[PDB]
């Protein structure tokens, strides 16, 4: 343990993205103690504030002083804080003491006290220290872009030295890849900078690291609008959480923790291998330098490859399928456009150094323009002999291999040549070995995917057609064939942009109509050249990639080219098996490959494609067959026909349960602000196949939002969805993950199935269908650890434009057995969240981007039903579906979650990628209202951000009907027969008339409203009638009806009706799983014996659940702290202000002032700041009259030692509460927004007799 | 696609018509008057067992290859009164070869023309025990019970899609039995250093590996070698067996 204390502060500074015009920014910076001399602060941190640390059990204080022009703040992505340290401002109904952190104006300061819990620590499978970001929550989009940003490190217990530096690693470096838009920086400037830690144009100070060291990387990508990176360290491989790599996938607002292991001396380059990033100059160096420190199956391979300037045609055998406007925009050579084929400079393999006879007869079949497929195990020594044959110089560069600078094969901007860039006719030989540090882990597949290209002008080199898959594998793939798998496949999603080739004019001055006017860069023209590919094929073809049935084909995907977005990808019936998980889709960060293993569990032809641009749709797709062998020809042949060979050598010498739903695509009007009101097509469940009787809403479904009904099942179960359209245009049901036949697919493509299997492709209005979907082991939970698997279901006709129109739904497959009496999961809390930036400009309903509503579940901001207890298992199924642009780094505030299946992986922030949906487990640690979110600036503030809530586990404590603490003036009924009153409807209440009871009629139903006079949490009711003797007259059944705004209220349904009493005394208790929260509640009885006899009591807790006796009555509060304005002491008896305790009888019971006036007060010192929520007031009895305060006020202490009256949020001046009406009576008063002071005074305004009272404060320790 | 949908609610072999769904039956069975029921056609119908050590009469089909010197070397499975199925590596490894659980002349024996023995698996770097399948033909008709032969489809999408299978693998003095769960193909391929071909599958060699259905018995595989146990995916060699049966 320990107490870490940093002195931080905001302040402007003249930052220059080039140190070799500057901009004034507001950034963090660690001033020394007392703010005396600032501090050293490394030259590498740049704009990035000072990096914070702190093991587990420690405690961090942050003395923040705002020397800025604006109100800043400090804010951690890790739940190591409370609402007085949250540093964020929303509707949390807390005390001005808990909003002091929310914002800090210029000159103002604040003490940020964080408690780095063990619940939020790295733990099992995570490294020593996890990476996190902090930053001004006030206007994040405006506050960050300014510079306010830093890095927090939630280290683990016992991983640090005094130095504060990590002990496991020889080195430690914080890298923040950030995009800054000064055009948003308060001091607005029209400029856009791509920087690492603030250093643009590759001026980031040289990093340093001896040779043979063990680095601990803590990367942090971030921006305002959706931004994705793919960091890379030349001739170096990392381990992104137990996974060997080389290209790190970081999104805007995410952090990365990896451990590298250098092995080759020399300065290496550090960049995000993205198109834009790389041209913006964003880069750095890993200046490794030796330092003396110390660092069969093997079959040194050997390849002969060469650069050949060929003529490549993306369009060979272009089949009908393709889109017309496509083969007219990109293919067809009409309009002076180059056409389909351009001049390329690809790779080719030979069998000998003579480079005469190639190792093939046709350019490989299926690997398009892809170069030779390299390969190697661990500890093997590959030997490549490169021979340039093209016009200009080229090179060979490999990934995921600790190549040496002598065999690097890359050109840096700081050079005049050592086999780095071979020339025409020239021959060079790269000789690198697969180190053990490059070896893939136990998690990785048999083979890790990787690439290789020329490092002369990498970007421009590749666009000219220099790419090739490279696989690194353990000691399995033996020969040199694969092992474990019956098919090694490759699907490189390359985007070649001619206008970035070296033959850009060799093509224009050849394939053009009149090159003369050829205007390179002329939009229409440019976009033409810049075409999309899959393995070099710029469109689907006539041939289909055919695989067998029940066989396991291992894929190797890798998005190369100049891709700027995240290239997603899709299958069908079949699913990828990535990182030990199943996924019907795979997002590909540019330049970092992934190796899945999609087994053929389903037969029939299917489509594979990336769905995004009207360009990505066709430029990157293909079909694949999946069938047996069948028949046979032979058996039938013999039977009716002509038998063949036997194929044998002779010899003998020797002396699940069903499940059906009734969905329907209805039409609705939707406005995202209950002109914000649009028409949309939605779903909705019906009671049965009759329809017209849509199933009604429940409490839980009060959050689903737009999402259709929850299609839930268990493994091996079969689903029978009786979908039926009901809209203007035809729609369809497509289901992810599940095993659906060609009759239950819901998509029209070159499928070879007949019209019999096409009828599901789309259903025009009124159309009616049935989708029999099947849940096989590979569609549910993988391993016991996991509980429920998540899947989506949307339109097939036109997914994107259909999914935007309001058509989408959730699918849940839980462990065989995990579903109770009525279709709901037991022992856990369940939420489904849809993170998507709807765009009514894409929806069909609206006049191959102004009306956007970055909202969750189609409800930006609002929503509801997010009430969960504290400590109770709550899961969160997250579903995203936007294009390549909507990444949604989801975040739970003050909470920390693990992702199901991986209970050993902490995180706390989870980038939700397009076409992704993973389940996480919650179990929150803090109570109250909290914001859930996207750390993505643009959306965060423009809708996408719903608030959730938590309630103290112990929230069923009697709430004041037995004790009355709830006035009889609060209980009312629709009417009562007899002397029976609503006022007398209390539990265990005795007397000739002890309850409330009316007389039922053929008229309306009777009710009894209970006003708590303020919103609270209820989780249980209790019932009974009174026994005269012969008959009891009690209620048999009933239901509830809460409402916070007096008159308008809803009905509870988790459910509709509750169990009544069995007699006229027995206490029947009921529970409410989805806790209710409202100012008012009602009980409408339906069944009864004799008459609706009712006396009751509520069971819940306060919204904040803080109300606890502070010690007045208990005595915990010493009478030394109990001050007073004056205590009357007569010669006989006096009342000292420390005699003011609740329920106190004995002697001179209470406290009354010598001088009775509106100037009196009772001050109760608590010494240390405590949270106050509710205070009861009593009276006193003695000789002449019994006294009590008729009314009163309340004063408290302020942030800076100054008295302040408890002003009202529902008025101008401090509320004046209504005191007691007697002597030995209670009257609990609550505080709209809790009080967080150390000094409470109570100024009596009206009183009976002589001001006397007994107090009992209520609050928590905060 | 009904057949694919719970097996066209069929008891045995569900097939396809253009808009139909043809229901068949195993050998020696009478199809359901319903068009799916399917029942035992005779008293010597295959599959019918009795409804550790496999009670005598429980494994009425199981077979035993007897060698003069080594005695019982391999096991087999009675397919018909004339031909019994065995493993390829079970033949020509012993000096000779010839309704009993307490520890018949062989006429002809068909060894699959593609079987790859260990030695030969070495000579051409090929899959060992690949096509480990063979069929023995008795000199005299055996007096009856045999196991039922399934169809590639039925075996692929219905039989091999079970929880566990029966492997009456016998060195005890009495017959043995056990249930082995069907393991994934990738699980299998990544669980052994030995590369398993698309002919095999994993979950005594020569014994029968049957998958049960509607109180019936269908031959699904046959003991191979060997971590899980390897079997010869009889799904791929259904037509090859019918070839030899349809002998005449
Ligand atoms: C050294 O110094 C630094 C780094 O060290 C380098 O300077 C920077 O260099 C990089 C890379 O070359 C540049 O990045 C590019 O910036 C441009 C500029 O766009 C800005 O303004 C846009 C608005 O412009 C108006 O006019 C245009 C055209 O008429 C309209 O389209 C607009 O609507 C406007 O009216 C604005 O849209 C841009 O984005 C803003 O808004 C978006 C919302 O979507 C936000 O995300 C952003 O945060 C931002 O607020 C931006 O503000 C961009 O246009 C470039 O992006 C596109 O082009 C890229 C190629 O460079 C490529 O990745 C994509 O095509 C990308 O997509 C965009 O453009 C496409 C058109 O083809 C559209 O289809 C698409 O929708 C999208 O709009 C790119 O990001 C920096 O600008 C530049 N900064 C400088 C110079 O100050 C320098 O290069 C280094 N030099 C050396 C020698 O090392
Ligand atoms: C679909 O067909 C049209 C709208 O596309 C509608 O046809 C109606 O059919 C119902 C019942 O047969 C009638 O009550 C209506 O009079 C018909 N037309 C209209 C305009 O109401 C109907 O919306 C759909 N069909 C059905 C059967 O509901
Ligand atoms: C270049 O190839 C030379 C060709 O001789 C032949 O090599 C034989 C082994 C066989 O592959 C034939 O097809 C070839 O035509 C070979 O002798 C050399 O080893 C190679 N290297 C040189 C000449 O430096
Ligand atoms: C009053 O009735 C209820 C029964 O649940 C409970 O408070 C208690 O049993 C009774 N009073 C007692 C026990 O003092
Ligand atoms: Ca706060
Ligand atoms: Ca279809
Ligand atoms: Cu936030």
């Amino acid at each position: 343990a320990q107490l870490r204390e940093y002195h931080i502060a905001a302040q402007l500074e003249d930052w220059d993205y080039n140190p070799q015009l500057t901009f004034k920014k507001i950034v963090y910076r660690e001033y020394e103690l007392d703010f005396k001399q600032e501090k050293p602060r490394d030259a590498l941190s740049g704009l990035l504030g000072p990096t914070l640390r702190g093991e587990v059990g420690d405690s961090l204080i942050i003395y923040f002083k705002n020397f800025a022009t604006q109100p800043v703040s400090i804010h951690p992505q890790s739940a190591v804080y409370n609402k007085w340290s949250e540093g964020s401002s929303y509707s949390d109904g807390t005390s001005d003491v808990e909003r002091l952190d929310d914002a800090v104006p210029p000159g103002q300061s604040f003490k940020y006290v964080w408690n780095i819990t063990a619940e939020i620590g790295p733990k099992k499978a995570d490294p020593p220290c996890l990476t996190y970001a902090y930053y001004s929550h006030v206007n994040m989009v405006r506050d960050f872009n300014s510079g306010l940003i830093g890095a927090l490190l939630i280290c683990k217990e016992g991983s640090l030295n005094a130095n504060g530096s990590q002990k496991f690693f020889n080195r430690e470096y914080v890298l923040m890849f950030s995009v800054f838009d000064e055009s948003k920086n308060w001091y607005r400037k029209p400029s856009l900078q791509y920087t690492i830690n603030g250093f643009a144009n590759g001026t980031l100070p040289d990093v340093q690291a001896c040779a043979y060291d063990h680095i601990s990387w803590h990367l942090i990508g971030m921006s305002s609008s959706p931004e994705i990176f793919s960091v890379h360290f030349n001739g170096q491989t990392l381990e992104q959480n137990h996974y060997k790599v080389s290209t790190i996938n970081l999104v805007g607002g995410a952090s990365v923790t990896a451990d590298m292991s250098v092995s080759r001396t020399g300065k290496w380059l550090i960049s995000s291998l993205v198109a834009k990033h790389l041209q913006a100059g964003m880069y750095g160096y890993l200046n490794i330098k030796d330092c003396g420190n110390p660092d069969m199956k093997i079959k040194n391979w050997e390849y002969f490859i060469a650069a050949e300037e060929i003529t490549w045609d993306y369009a060979p055998e272009i089949p009908s399928s393709v889109d017309r406007r496509y083969k007219a925009q990109y293919l067809d050579n009409f309009s002076n456009f180059i056409g389909k084929k351009y001049k390329k400079a690809v790779f080719r393999q030979y069998e000998d150094g003579n480079f005469t006879k190639p190792t093939y007869a046709i350019w490989p079949k299926e690997r398009g323009i892809l170069g030779p497929v390299i390969k190697a195990k661990v500890r093997d020594t590959v030997t490549i002999v490169f021979k340039n044959l093209a016009s200009r110089p080229y090179s060979i560069y490999v990934h995921g291999v600790s190549v040496s600078k002598d065999a690097e094969g890359a050109i840096y901007p700081s050079d005049p040549t050592h086999g780095k860039a071979v020339e025409p006719g020239q021959v060079y030989t790269y000789k690198w070995t697969v180190l053990d540090t490059d070896e893939p882990t136990v998690k990785d597949s048999e083979c890790i995917t990787k690439l290789y290209h020329s490092a002369v002008d990498m970007t421009r080199d590749i666009a000219s057609g220099l790419i090739g898959p490279l696989l690194v594998c353990k000691h399995k793939a033996l020969s040199g064939v694969q092992n474990k798998a019956d098919v090694e496949q490759h699907a490189v999603f390359a985007v070649f942009d001619e206008n970035k080739s070296w033959y850009l004019e060799d093509n224009i001055k050849k394939y053009c109509s009149n090159p003369s006017a050829v205007k390179k860069d002329d939009p229409k023209f440019y976009k033409s050249n810049v075409m999309y590919t899959l393995n070099g094929y710029a469109s689907d073809r006539t041939e289909v990639l055919r695989f067998h049935q029940s066989e396991v084909v291992q894929w190797h995907l890798t998005s190369v080219g100049t891709v700027d977005e995240i290239v997603p990808v899709h299958l069908s019936g079949h699913t990828f098996l990535s990182k030990g998980k199943h996924q019907d889709i795979l997002n590909l960060f540019p330049m970092s490959g992934e190796s899945a293993t999609v087994t053929m569990d389903n037969l029939g032809t299917w489509l594979l494609s990336s769905w995004g641009s009207c360009e990505m749709s066709n430029g990157m797709r293909l079909r694949f067959l999946d069938a047996n062998y069948d028949d046979e020809d032979e058996g039938n042949e013999e039977e009716e026909e002509d038998d063949g060979d036997i194929f044998a050598d002779i010899f003998i010498p020797s002396e699940g349960n069903k499940r059906r739903y009734y969905i329907a695509a209805e039409e609705v009007l939707w406005d995202y602000s209950p002109k914000t009101t649009f028409k949309k097509a939605i779903f909705r469940s019906y009671l049965d196949d009759t329809f017209q009787t849509p199933s009604t809403g429940g409490e839980y479904e009060k959050h689903l939002g737009i999402l259709g009904p929850i299609i839930r099942a268990e493994v091996d179960d079969v689903i029978e969805i009786q979908f039926k359209n009901l809209a203007s245009r035809p729609y369809s049901l497509h289901a992810h993950g599940l095993l659906y036949e060609k009759s239950s697919e819901g998509r029209s493509y070159d499928d070879k199935s007949p019209e019999l299997f096409k009828k599901d492709d789309a259903i025009m209005p009124n159309g009616t269908y049935t989708y029999v979907w099947q849940v096989p082991p590979r569609s549910g939970p993988t391993d016991n650890t996991e509980k429920c698997k998540s899947w989506a279901y949307y339109s097939g006709v036109n997914p994107e434009k259909d999914i935007h129109s309001g058509l989408i739904g959730p699918i849940l497959i839980c462990q065989k057995g995990m579903i109770d009496k009525y279709n709901r999961t037991i022992d856990i809390r369940e939420f489904v969240l849809f993170f998507m930036v709807f765009d009514e400009e894409k929806s069909w309903y609206f006049p191959c981007s102004l009306h956007t509503f970055p909202a969750i579940n189609g409800i930006p901001y609002q929503l509801q039903g997010l009430t969960m207890y504290k400590d109770e298992n709550v899961h969160w199924h997250l579903l995203n579906m936007g294009g390549p642009k909507d990444i949604h780094v989801v975040n739970f505030h003050g909470q920390t979650f693990t992702e199901e299946g991986r209970e050993d992986n902490q995180l706390g922030v989870l980038p939700l990628l397009p076409g992704t949906f993973a389940s996480i487990k919650m179990k929150p640690s803090k109570i109250g209202t909290w914001l859930l979110e996207t750390e993505v600036g643009e959306n965060q503030e423009r809708g996408m951000q719903a608030l959730f809530t938590v309630i103290d586990k112990d929230c069923k404590l009697p709430m004041g009907l037995a004790s009355g603490i709830i006035q009889d003036s609060q209980i009312s009924a629709s009417g009562h027969v007899g002397y029976w009153e609503p006022k007398l409807a209390r539990l265990n209440n005795t007397g000739k008339y002890n309850a409330w009871s009316i007389i039922k009629k053929e008229h309306e139903h009777p009710w009894i409203q209970i006003d708590l006079q303020r919103q609270v949490v209820i989780t249980g009711i209790q019932t009974q009638g009174t026994v005269q003797l012969l008959q009891h007259s009690y209620t048999v059944e009933y239901f509830v009806t809460y409402s916070e705004d007096g008159q308008n209220w809803i009905t509870f349904k988790g459910q509709m009706h509750f169990e009544g009493n069995s007699d006229g005394t027995t206490v029947k208790e009921n529970h409410i799983d989805p806790p209710i929260i409202a100012r008012y509640i009602r009980l409408h009885p339906t069944k009864f014996y004799n008459r609706p006899t009712f006396r009751i009591e509520l069971l819940g807790c306060e919204v904040e659940g803080c109300s606890v006796p502070l010690g007045m009555e208990s005595g915990a509060i010493k009478n030394k702290e109990i001050t007073a304005s004056s205590y009357k002491k007569t010669w006989w008896s006096s009342w000292e202000p420390f005699l003011a305790r609740l329920n106190l009888e004995g002697g001179t019971n209470a406290w009354q002032p010598e001088v009775n006036n509106k100037d009196q007060w009772l001050q109760i010192d608590l010494q240390h700041l405590t949270k106050i929520t509710s205070i009861i007031t009593q009276g006193a009895t003695s000789m002449t009259t019994s006294m009590y305060v008729k009314t009163f006020s309340i004063h408290y202490t302020d942030d800076n030692s100054t008295w302040k009256p408890y002003l009202d949020v529902r008025t101008s001046m401090e509320k004046v509460f209504t005191g007691n009406i007697n002597s030995d009576g209670h009257v609990k008063h609550f505080f709209k927004p809790p009080i967080l002071s150390r000094f409470i005074r109570i100024i009596p305004k009206t009183w009976n007799q002589y001001i006397a009272l007994r107090i009992e404060l209520f609050g928590c320790e905060v | 696609k009904s057949c694919r949908v719970d097996n066209g609610n069929c008891w045995h072999f569900c097939k396809h018509v253009q808009n139909d769904i043809q229901c068949s039956c195993a050998e020696g069975y009478l199809l359901g008057e319903d068009g799916h029921s399917c029942v035992a056609g005779g008293n010597f119908s295959c599959g019918r067992n009795i409804k550790m050590d496999c009670k005598l009469g429980e494994c009425p089909w199981q077979a035993a290859l007897v060698d003069e010197k080594e005695g019982v070397f391999c096991g087999g499975t009675i397919l018909s009164p004339i031909y019994v199925l065995t493993a390829a590596h079970c033949i020509n490894e012993t000096e000779t070869i010839s309704g009993e659980i307490d520890k018949l002349s062989v006429d002809k024996i068909y060894v699959h023309k593609k079987f790859v023995p260990p030695q030969k698996a070495y000579k051409f770097d090929l899959a060992a025990y690949d096509y480990d399948i063979a069929i023995i033909q008795m000199k005299t008709p055996i007096q009856f019970v045999p196991a039922c032969l399934p169809t590639a489809d039925f075996a692929n999408q219905v039989l091999m899609k079970q929880d566990f299978g029966i492997v009456s693998g016998f060195k005890s003095k009495t017959l043995k039995v056990l249930k082995v769960p069907y393991v994934d193909r990738h699980t299998c391929m990544v669980s052994s250093e030995t590369p398993i071909t698309p002919n095999m599958f994993c979950a005594d060699s020569g014994g029968p590996h049957t998958t049960v259905y509607r109180d019936t018995h269908f031959i699904t595989g046959i003991v191979s070698s060997g971590k899980y146990g390897n079997y010869t995916k009889l799904s791929k060699f259904i037509p090859w067996i019918k070839r030899i049966m349809r002998q005449k």
